[PDB]
């Protein structure tokens, strides 16, 4: 593209995003308690 | 976009699997009897003594 173009998006966040390990967490003010998010209670990987 | 050829670095940071803490073995009666083989079936008998009633 041109140097002036908006930025696009980066291969690292998108990777980041499909490994899924960038920590969730329930909105502090909002009431009653949020339930817990998906992520936030994914096991650990068997291996790597 | 720029593209990088990245490792993935495996870390230890003392994160382990909480386990649990053993206490009983010493609290309980270890080996009041050892000569299971020369006994026949791997058993020894305790004996009780008797008590009468008068």
């Amino acid at each position: 593209g041109l140097i002036s173009d908006p930025v696009e998006v980066d291969p690292i966040q998108v990777g980041r995003d499909e490994a899924g390990w960038v920590q969730e967490l329930r909105d502090r003010e909002a009431w009653p308690k949020q339930e817990v998010p998906e992520q936030a209670k994914k096991p650990a990987k068997v291996g790597n | 976009a720029h593209i990088f050829v990245k490792p993935e670095l495996v870390a230890e940071i003392g994160v382990k699997q909480l386990q649990r803490e053993i206490v009983l073995p010493g609290l309980v009666w270890t080996n009041p009897l050892t000569d299971f083989g020369g006994s026949k079936n791997d058993t020894i008998t305790v004996r009780v003594p008797a008590i009468t009633t008068a």
